[PDB]
C-alpha cells in the first residue's frame, strides 16, 4: 500500500492512497479537509505536476518509497516548501575537535 | 476525523482521529474541550513530524501477521523523539 | 641486558593511567596507536574501561583495520566475551540498525558499510560467534539487493557465500541449502551478462555443508566442482579452506591417497601465508587431525590435534566455540589413542571441558552439544566398564544413556531417520546396551545401525565395518550367538583389509573376538591359526608404525598450487 | 577391553 | 655531530647525533638529502610537533642513550599526564 | 653524572658533565657549538650568579636533581654592545585543556 505526506507552503496532510488510485482521488481527499477544489489546486511532486487522471503507479509512488515509515512527500501549489528545522547537528566521534 | 497538530515551529500535522487516538495524551487533547487545534511549544517540527510517522507506521501494522519492520528512528533525531514519546505517552 | 622501554610503550602507558579523563580525545588517534591503548586497558585488566568503548561500532571499525595485530584483537574479544558483556551482541545488532538507516543512501556509503560489514563479519565468524554474524552478514546481503548494479551482484554473492560460511559452523544446516540456492540464482544472473565468478569457495562451503550433513557422495561431486574452480588468483584462505573441505570430503568416500596430498597441500599454504599460530592454521591442522585420525594415524593424531587446541588457546582462549570444537575433537581423539590403556583421566577432562563451553554459549538444544555430549558418553561408559564399584557402574553407564539419547534426539530432529549420524548414535546405543548387559535390544540397535550405515555407505565402508564388529563382538561374548558372529567377523576384518590393510586397530578386537569364539566351539587349528595372525598382526603393529611427527611430514616447499589440485582431479 | 572403539565424533 | 631540532615555534633543540639517531624517523630525515652539513649543524624542522612535547622527545633521546643496557634499575619515565596523549602521537611519529 | 638543559630565547642545548666539573668546560661545550668564546658568554642559573669558576658541585644542582629525565635549566646570555643582556628565556609552549 502507499503512504505520502501531502503539504504546502505549512502544514502538512497524512492519507492513505491506493496503487490503483488517481491523483485526483488525492485532490478530493484534500479537498474533504481543506476545501480548494482541485480546479483551484495541483499536486507537486519534487518539480514535476501530476496528471488529474493518470495512476498512482506511474507518478512514482512505488510501494518501497511510499511506506507509513518515510512516507513520500508532495507539494501543493495554490514550490514554497518550508522545511522541518533539522534537529542540531551531531558530533561525528572521531571527528578530532 | 481529521485532526491537525501544530508544533512549536508553527508546522501543522493533520492526522486521522483514530491515527491520533492511539497516542496517551494526544486523547487528552481531543477529550475534554471541544478538526481541533492541539497547540505545542516544546514539541519542535522534526520530532512531531517522525511521531505522526509513526502513528500512520501503528495503523498500519497494528496486528499484522507478517514480520514488522522497525520504526527508523534516526541517530540524530533520537533524544528529543525519545521525550516526545514520553511526553506523548505514545 | 635490562633495555629500558621505548617512548611509545611509556606514553601508551601514561595515557591509559588518564583514560577516564581523556576517553574523548584518544578516538581521534591514529588507527595503529587506538589499537595499542585498548590492548593495554586489556593487559592492565580494566576490561570495563574497555568493554564501554569496543561496543559501539565506529570505534570497533578502526580497531578492526589493524589487521597485523589481529591475533591480539582476537585475544581481547574473547577476553570481553566471557568478562559479562555481550560485544558480539551488540555490535551485530548496532550494525544491523546502521545497514536499515543508510539502505536509502547513495552507492558510495552503502559500499563502505558493505565492507564495514564484511571486516565486522569476518571477524566474528573468524572468532566463533556464529549467531552474532548472521545479523551483519544478513544486514550486508539487504543492502546488497536493493540496487541492481553489477559490483552489488558480485557483493551478494560474497554476501552468500560468507553467510553460508557462519550457517554451517551455526548448524543450521536447513537454511544453509536455501543460501546457497540463492547465491547460485545471483551467479547465474551474473553469468548472464557475460562475466563469470569465482565459484570454489560457494562449492566449499556447500561441501563442508554437506559433510557435516553426511552427504558424502554428493560432498564429493561438489568439492570435485570446487577444485575446478581454484585458479592462482585466489586468496590463499579460500584456496586453504577449498582444500581441507575437499580433503575432509575425500576420506568419507574411501579415497586417501587424494586426501593425503590433499590436507598436505592444505596445511603447507597455512603454515607458509598466515603462520603457526593462526587460527586458520589451526582449523587447518583439524581438519589435519580428522584426517589422521580416520587412517589408522592415532599416535600422532593427538599431537596434531594438541598443536591445533594450543593455537586456539593462545589466539583466542577461555569459553569459546572454536576451543571447546578443539577440545572436543581431541577428546574423541584422545579417547581413541588412550583407549588400549584403559585410562582416560586426561581424555574425560578435555571432553567436559568442551562440553562446559558450549552449554554456555550455545542453546541446550543445539547440535554442537549433540557432537560433543557423544564424546563424553562414549568416555563415561569406557570409565564405567573399569570401574569396580557397582552403583558408579551404573551411574556412569546411566548417564552415558542420557547422554546418547539426547545427542540422537538432536541428530533426528535436524538430519532424519536415515542419515550416517543417526547410525552412529544408534551404534553406541547399541554398545552402550551390550554394556548395559541389555543384550536383547541391543541386537536391534546394532541391526538398525548397520542397516542404515551399508544402505548409504555400501556394503564396504569403514562405519559399516565397525558396527558390524560392534554386533559380532556383542553376539560372540554374550549373546551365544556363535554360529552368527562369524561371518560378522569375517565380513569385518575384509573390508578392514579391503581399506586399511592389516594395521587397522580394531583388527585386534576382532581378532581376539575370533579366538573367543573357536574357543567356544572347540576349533583349536583356528584357534592357533588366528594367535599366529594375532601375533604378525602385533608385529606388523610394531613395524610400519614409526615415530614420525606429522607437523613435519608436511614438509617445506612440496607440490604447490595449480599441481595438487591438478593432480587430484585428473586421478578421478 | 571387549569393544571395538566409538563410530566417529 | 650535534643534531638540531626545531619545533614547530621556532625551539632549537641541538642534542647528540648518538642521542637523536635512536629515533627511526629523526634517522630517516637525516638520511638522503638529509646531511645537510654546509652549516655543520643538522637542521631537521618539524612543523607538526609542538615544543612542549618536543621537550620531552629530547629529554627521553637523553634517557633512552644513558640507560642503555644499564645494570641498574631504571626509573620510569615521568611523562607528565597532560601532554601524555600529544607525547604518545609523537612517539609513533618518530619511531622513538 | 650531570644532565643540563642550557638554553637561552629559543635554542636549548641538551648537555652533560660529571657533578666534579666546573663551569669553564661547560662553556666551552656551548662554544663547541656556537661558536661563542666563553667571555662573550655568561650562565644564568636560574637569574642568579653563576662565576666562570666554581665547580658544578656547589652551582646548585646535583646528579639527584638533575637527572636524565628531567634535566636542570640553566639560563645564557651573550654580550651585546659592551653589555651583557639580561636573561631572556621564554616558555617553550602552552599545553591545551587537560581533557
Ligand atoms: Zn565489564
Amino acid at each position: 500500500d502507499v503512504f505520502l505526506m501531502i503539504r504546502r507552503h505549512k502544514t502538512t496532510i497524512f492519507t492513505d492512497a491506493k496503487e490503483s488510485s488517481t491523483v485526483f482521488e488525492l485532490k478530493r481527499i484534500v479537498e474533504g479537509i481543506l476545501k480548494r477544489p482541485p480546479d483551484e489546486q495541483r499536486l507537486y511532486k519534487d518539480d514535476q505536476l501530476l496528471d488529474d487522471g493518470k495512476t498512482l503507479g506511474e507518478c512514482g509512488f512505488t510501494s518501497q518509497t511510499a511506506r507509513p515509515q518515510a512516507p513520500a512527500t508532495v507539494g501543493l501549489a495554490f514550490l514554497c516548501i518550508e522545511p522541518f528545522s533539522s534537529p542540531p547537528e551531531l558530533p561525528d566521534v572521531m571527528k578530532p575537535q | 476525523m481529521y485532526v491537525k497538530l501544530i508544533s512549536s515551529d508553527g508546522h501543522e500535522f493533520i492526522v486521522k482521529r483514530e491515527h491520533a487516538l492511539t497516542s496517551g495524551t494526544i486523547k487528552a487533547m481531543l477529550s475534554g474541550p471541544g478538526t481541533n487545534e492541539v497547540n505545542f511549544r516544546e514539541i519542535p517540527s522534526h520530532v512531531l513530524s517522525k511521531v505522526c510517522m509513526y502513528f500512520t507506521y501503528k495503523v498500519r501494522y497494528t496486528n499484522s501477521s507478517t514480520e514488522i519492520p522497525e520504526f527508523p528512528i534516526a541517530p540524530e533525531i533520537a533524544l528529543e523523539l525519545l521525550m516526545a514519546a514520553n511526553f506523548l505517552d505514545c | 641486558e635490562w633495555i629500558p622501554e621505548t617512548l611509545y610503550n611509556t606514553a601508551i602507558s601514561a595515557v591509559v593511567d588518564n583514560y577516564i579523563r581523556s576517553r574523548r580525545d584518544i578516538r581521534s588517534l591514529p588507527e595503529n596507536i587506538q589499537f595499542d591503548v585498548y590492548y593495554k586497558l586489556y593487559q592492565q585488566g580494566r576490561l570495563c574501561q574497555l568493554g564501554s568503548e569496543f561496543c559501539e561500532l565506529e570505534v570497533f571499525a578502526k580497531v578492526l583495520r589493524a589487521l597485523d595485530k589481529r591475533h591480539l584483537l582476537h585475544h581481547c574479544f574473547q577476553a570481553l566475551m566471557d568478562h559479562g558483556v555481550k560485544v558480539a551482541s551488540v555490535l551485530a545488532y548496532s550494525f544491523s540498525r546502521r545497514c536499515s538507516y543508510i539502505a536509502e543512501s547513495d552507492a558510495a556509503v552503502k559500499e563502505k558499510a558493505i565492507q564495514v560489514g564484511f571486516v565486522l563479519g569476518g571477524f566474528l565468524s573468524d572468532a566463533g560467534w556464529y549467531s552474532d554474524a548472521e545479523k551483519v552478514f544478513l544486514s550486508c546481503l539487504q543492502l546488497c539487493t536493493l540496487h541492481d548494479e553489477m559490483l552489488h551482484w558480485f557483493r551478494a554473492v560474497e554476501c552468500c557465500v560468507r553467510l553460508l560460511h557462519v550457517r554451517n559452523g551455526n548448524c543450521k544446516y536447513h537454511l544453509g541449502e536455501e543460501t546457497f540456492k540463492l547465491a547460485q540464482t545471483y551467479m547465474d544472473k551474473l553469468s548472464k551478462h557475460g562475466q563469470q565468478a569465482n565459484k570454489a569457495a560457494l562449492y566449499g562451503e556447500l561441501c563442508a555443508l554437506l559433510f557435516a550433513k553426511s552427504h558424502y557422495d554428493e560432498a564429493y561431486k561438489w568439492c570435485i566442482e570446487a577444485m575446478k574452480e581454484i585458479t592462482a588468483g585466489l586468496p590463499v584462505k579460500v584456496v586453504v579452506d577449498v582444500l581441507r573441505q575437499a580433503s575432509k570430503a575425500c576420506v568419507v568416500k574411501r579415497e586417501f591417497k587424494k586426501a593425503e596430498q590433499l590436507i598436505k597441500h592444505a596445511v603447507y599454504l597455512a603454515r607458509d601465508h598466515f603462520g603457526s599460530k593462526h587460527p586458520k592454521y589451526s582449523d587447518t591442522l583439524l581438519d589435519y587431525g580428522f584426517y589422521l585420525l580416520n587412517v589408522d594415524n592415532i599416535c600422532q593424531s593427538v599431537a596434531i590435534y594438541q598443536a591445533a587446541l594450543d593455537i586456539r588457546q593462545s589466539v583466542f582462549g577461555g569459553k569459546n566455540i572454536h576451543v571447546a570444537t578443539a577440545h572436543e575433537d581431541l577428546a574423541y581423539s584422545s579417547y581413541v589413542h588412550q583407549y588400549s590403556s584403559g585410562k582416560f583421566d586426561n581424555a574425560l577432562f578435555h571432553a567436559e571441558r568442551a562440553i562446559g563451553i558450549i552449554t554456555h554459549i550455545l542453546p541446550e538444544d543445539h547440535l554442537l552439544l549433540a557432537s560433543s555430549k557423544r564424546v563424553k558418553a562414549l568416555i563415561l561408559e569406557e570409565i564405567a566398564i573399569d570401574c569396580h564399584n557397582k552403583e558408579t557402574e551404573q551411574r556412569l553407564l546411566q548417564e552415558a544413556h542420557d547422554l546418547h539419547l539426547s545427542s540422537l534426539q538432536l541428530a533426528k530432529k535436524a538430519f532424519g531417520e536415515f542419515n550416517v549420524q543417526t547410525a552412529k548414535h544408534y551404534g553406541n546405543l547399541g554398545r552402550l546396551y551390550q554394556s548395559m548387559r541389555k543384550f536383547k535390544e541391543a541386537e536391534e540397535m546394532h541391526i538398525k545401525a548397520i542397516q542404515i550405515k551399508e544402505q548409504l555407505l555400501g556394503q564396504e565402508d569403514y562405519e559399516v565395518a565397525l558396527s558390524v564388529g560392534h554386533l559380532a563382538s556383542l553376539y560372540n561374548y554374550d549373546m551365544n550367538q556363535y554360529e552368527n558372529a562369524e561371518k560378522l567377523y569375517l565380513r569385518s576384518i575384509a573390508i578392514g583389509k579391503k581399506l586399511f590393510g592389516e594395521g587397522y586397530s580394531g583388527l585386534e578386537y576382532d581378532y581376539r573376538g575370533l579366538i573367543k569364539l573357536y574357543n567356544s566351539i572347540g576349533n583349536y587349528e583356528k584357534v592357533f591359526e588366528y594367535h599366529n595372525v594375532l601375533s604378525n598382526w602385533n608385529r606388523l603393529r610394531d613395524r610400519q608404525y614409526s615415530v614420525t611427527d606429522a607437523l613435519e611430514d608436511v614438509s617445506t616447499s612440496p607440490q604447490s598450487t595449480e599441481e595438487v589440485v591438478q593432480s587430484f582431479l585428473i586421478s578421478q | 577391553l571387549t569393544r571395538n572403539k566409538g563410530p566417529a565424533a
